[PDB]
Formats: structure tokens, sequence, C-alpha cells
């Protein structure tokens, strides 16, 4: 396997949490703890910064997310907002802000229509805000269910379906309810031993991954009610059961993962200043499959590498950040 | 323990070389350091430079001690203040000495939590004056 570094960008002061890719593959976002966000334009073979979002949250910035359309970039901070910033005029500007949580913001995320927007929170809760008009928002849910500190919420590809990612070590999983259109968690996710820093879901919502404090990543499938593999599937929920444990491939706490959802690849990033890679083998069982390292970059960063994320246009580039002060963006060929 | 990236108002109103920086750490509550309390023990400092890793095993005065997460976090930040950033610093509480010390061992090794810590404004004069 090829993990083959391209470019080494730097603007930040400090550490660097957040790595964003625009839909439209050319453009990204990055954001940590100079409160700035840096929107980066690619012309020719060279990625610069064009244009610095300052002064819209007071302290660290720690995940930054695109709407669907490309026109919104939300923003989730220390500071206990979410800043949606839209170029309403424009160039961009801060058009709203969502508050609510006591906390930390630690992790958004939008729906595959754009309609919905998720949030979490130190403060153990996740918010799920309605999106209509230009810059105005209604809240529509604040779900309790975790016990600990949430640090990352995720959408389903398709579906309105929402994962989260919890200090508690849980990860759980969310729809509405037909008749009362009430948010309830329909499945908890348990077999991780620590803080679940990392959740993304494969190309068709049907598996999903995360990684560990614990060292660990985990395959997760959704088992559904006619189900041929001999699953009980109580309550015709779709259950989520972990069919695959990768132990031993890290030294440290895992606190970022994306799926590749043009090429199926696995990133994960870890507090080992390493980037590892990983596919499904082709002899693969479906209901405990393996994944194996196809290519890692052990010395990827200087310090830990905090984010990852799979270009959703340009297949095999990768994105990752690092507490070391760099972006780098990488393309993976196997 | 209550949450690493909260202070209560209250407060507010090789191996020998890192015991040298941490041993005269002033505790948050008393007016004695550290190692005066035998909160902090050279014998509790293992250290690899083979693998740029530093553990700290810190011993809290009572099993119950409110103030562990705030003493464990002062250790950190003087390191963090002290070491070339290639080290991997871990403060754990010392095996046995706390009720709580999973939950206050899991808290201090959480980069997010502890960087999350250091921007609450009252929180970081409580650690500064520490470990000055």
């Amino acid at each position: 396997g090829r993990l083959i570094l391209e470019h080494t960008l730097q603007g930040h002061k400090g550490r660097i949490w957040g790595v964003a890719w625009h839909p439209k593959g050319n453009v990204f976002a990055s954001c940590g703890e100079d409160k700035a966000i840096r929107i980066w334009s690619l012309t020719g073979n060279t990625w610069s910064t064009k244009t610095i979002l300052s002064d819209g949250h007071k302290r660290t910035i720690r995940e930054i997310r695109w709407s669907p359309c490309g026109q919104y970039l939300a923003s989730a901070s220390f500071d206990a907002t979410t800043a949606i910033w839209s170029k309403s005029s424009g160039e961009f500007e801060c058009n709203a802000t969502l508050e609510g949580h006591e906390n930390e913001v630690k992790s958004v995320s939008w729906s595959r229509s754009g309609g919905l927007l998720a949030t979490c929170s130190r403060d153990k809760s996740v918010w799920i805000w309605e999106v209509a008009g230009d810059d105005e928002f209604e809240c529509a849910a604040v779900l309790n269910p975790h016990t600990q500190d949430v640090k990352r919420v995720v959408w389903h590809p398709t579906k309105d379906i929402l994962a989260s990612a919890s200090y508690d070590n849980t990860i759980k999983m969310f729809a509405e309810e037909p008749i009362d259109n009430d948010w309830d968690c329909t499945a908890t996710l348990t077999s991780h031993t620590s803080t679940v820093w990392g959740i993304d879901f494969d190309a068709d919502g049907e598996r999903l991954v995360s990684c560990s404090d614990d060292t660990t990543i985990k395959i997760w499938r959704a088992y559904h009610p006619g189900n041929t593999a001999g699953v009980a599937t109580p309550d015709q929920q779709t259950v989520w059961k972990c069919v695959c444990t990768v132990s031993g491939q890290h030294s440290r706490a895992i606190y970022d993962v994306s799926w590749c959802k043009l090429t199926g690849l696995i990133a994960t990033a870890c507090g080992d200043d390493g980037i590892r890679i990983f596919k499904e083998s082709s002899d693969s069982k479906p209901d405990e499959p393996t994944f194996e390292q196809i290519t890692a970059e052990e010395g990827a960063h200087d310090q830990d590498v905090n984010s990852v994320q799979w270009n959703p246009v340009v297949a095999g580039q990768l994105i990752s950040c690092s507490d070391d002060g760099t972006i780098k963006i990488w393309k993976v060929t196997e | 323990p209550t949450d690493i990236e909260d202070i209560n108002p209250n407060v507010y109103d090789d191996k020998r070389e890192i015991f040298d920086l941490i041993r005269n750490i002033n505790d948050p509550e008393h007016p004695l350091t550290l190692e005066e309390l035998h909160v902090v023990q050279e014998d509790l400092i293992r250290i690899n430079d083979s693998q740029n890793s530093v553990h700290i095993s810190f011993t809290p005065t009572i099993p119950h001690c409110s103030m562990a997460t705030l003493i464990g976090l002062s250790i950190r930040v003087k390191l963090l203040r002290s070491l070339p950033p290639r080290f991997k610093v871990t403060v754990e509480i010392t095996p046995g000495t706390h009720a709580s010390e999973l939950a206050v061992n899991k808290q201090l090794a959480d980069k997010e939590r502890v960087a999350a810590a250091l921007e609450n404004n009252h929180l970081a004069e409580v650690i500064n004056q520490c470990i000055a």
C-alpha cells in the first residue's frame, strides 16, 4: 500500500483540531486553538488560505462541517456556541449562533438533505436543529441519554438517523418516531472499553466504524427484522452488533476515523502521531469481517493526529491535521 | 470527582529533574508543597526516554480528596510548560489511594478535556498560582 504526502500546510498558531472538505472537493476548512477558521482554495497545485474567519468564537474551535449544499459552514466551539457561517451579502459572515449547551460544544453534523443539524456537548446532551429559512434555526430535540461528555455526532449518509459517540464509552443512534414525531434513541452500541472519539458510516449506512481511547477500532453492522444471519431483531428495531474489533494496531488513543464513501477505505488518526489505512479483505465474512492494514504512516505528524477525512470527490485524497500545527494532504493508492 | 473543566469558586477565592519540576508545586488548599504532603515522590516517577514517555503517580492525602483532579492538572501543566513537545506525559493517581482513582485518571488523560479546562479563566489562574 501507498500513503504519499502531497502537501504540508500551516497557518494557524498552535494546535489544529479539525479539517473539513467542502462538498465540491476543491476547498477545505480548518479550525483550532487560535479561534479562527481558515478556508483553503486550490489554484494550480498550490493550496493557500483564501479567507480567515476570525472573531466568531471566544475559545478553541473544535470542529467544523460544511452543509451538503456548500453554502453553510458550522463551527463548534469550547465557548458553548455553534456558529453558522454563510455568504449572505457576501463574503463569509456569521449569520446565526446556536446556543443552549452549558459547556463546550464538541461536534456538529448536517443531515443528508441539509434540513437538520446536530450538535453535542460536554454537558452530556445532543441537540437537533431544524433548518428553515435563510439564517434561522429552531430546536427540535434535546437528547439526554448519554451519561458523560459527548464527543462526536454524525448523520447517516442517506436517512435521517444520527449517531453519537461518548466519553461514557457508548455509541447511540437516534430517529423520529412516526406518531409523535419526537426524536428518540433506538440503539446503544456497547463493546468499547473507553471513550469513543470517532464514528463514521460506510457508503450506504449499513455499517459503522468507531475508534476509541481503548486503542481499538470496531465495525458495527445493522441487522434488520427479516434477518438472514439469525440475529434477533426485537421490536423490529434495527440492532447494531459489533462484528469486528481491530486490536493491537494502535498504541495510544485513536482520536478520529473516516470511512471513504467512494472507495470504502478507512482512515484513523492516533495519539501516537500515525495515520493508518485499512481495507476489508476480498474474502471477508459479512458477519465477522476481516479488515487489514494496507498501508500506514507512523510518522505522519510530529504530534497527535486529531482528524482525518477522505475527500468526498477525489477518491484516495486524504486530509489530516495535528497538534503539531500542520495540515497534511495525502494521496492513497492501493 | 467533578468535571475537570470546572472549578469551585471557593478554591479560587531523567527521574530526578522531573521531581525537581514538580516537588515544589503548592497544594491548592493547604500552605505546603506537594512534596511536603508526600503527594509527589521521586520514586513514583517513571521516565522512559527510550519511548518519549513520562508517567507520574500522585497520592492524594485522603482517599476522598476533592482536589485530586486539580492536583493532577497542575502537575500536567507544569510539565507541559517545561518539557520538549515530543514527550507524552501521563499523570495518574497512585493505585488504591483514592476512591474514584479510575475516574480521576480518565479525565487527566483526556487531552480535549484538559485543554478545555485550561481555557477556564478561573481554573487557569488557580493552576498558575500553584506552579509558580
